[PDB]
């Protein structure tokens, strides 16, 4: 985008003061913040004999 | 693999264009209509939920 | 704000596009949604099986 | 009184001023550093949830 070779960004782009000091980006579309991915714990599993 | 809780920061997403550049406006314009069109909800169901 | 009434709005005013057809209106400060209010569901007795 | 069902679409605030008038670009400037700082969800807090 700074440096002119492609004309717009329709992407999985984040809006933010360090990157719109040089670039405009639109407004938002939908919130979508920051989470922490664990693996699941196993899975829970009834028992014939439980 | 598991989301933990809910989001931890107002982090999003937004369509961008070069500095000045006059696609700006119109493209914000298209885009906040989708939303009230509702077609920003229903590709996300799409692409979520129906796959 | 049209009729140079004020210099600024702050206020829960939302963006609609119909609005921003004569102000301009900043990056959000957050989301939200239309819903709906009613009277809460109360507690009370259970089924007579129960 | 109580909320009952979900959000119905990805809508929000903004603040606003007369077109073109000179306030809007720092408002934007100032809204992705308030973002970043958290002051935007600590207001929440102080105004919901402290309340
Ligand atoms: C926050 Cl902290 C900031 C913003 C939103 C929501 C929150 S939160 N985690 O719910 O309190 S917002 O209203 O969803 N919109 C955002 C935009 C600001 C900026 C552009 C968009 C994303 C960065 N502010
Ligand atoms: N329901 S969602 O997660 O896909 C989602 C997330 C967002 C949406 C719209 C949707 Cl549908 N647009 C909002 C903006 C659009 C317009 C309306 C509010 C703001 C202006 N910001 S957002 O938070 O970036």
């Amino acid at each position: 985008l700074v440096y002119g070779k492609a004309d717009i960004a329709i992407a999985p782009l984040t809006i933010t003061l360090v990157r719109e000091e040089v670039i405009d980006f639109s407004k938002p579309f939908m919130s979508l913040g920051i989470s922490i991915m664990i693996k699941k714990p196993q899975k829970s599993k009834p028992g014939v004999f439980s | 693999t598991m989301k933990v809780g809910g989001n931890l920061d107002s982090k999003g997403y937004g369509i961008a264009t070069p500095k000045g550049s006059s696609l700006g406006t119109p493209v914000n314009l298209a885009v906040l209509k989708l939303s009230e069109q509702g077609v920003l909800d229903k590709l996300k169901n799409k692409w979520w939920y129906d796959k």
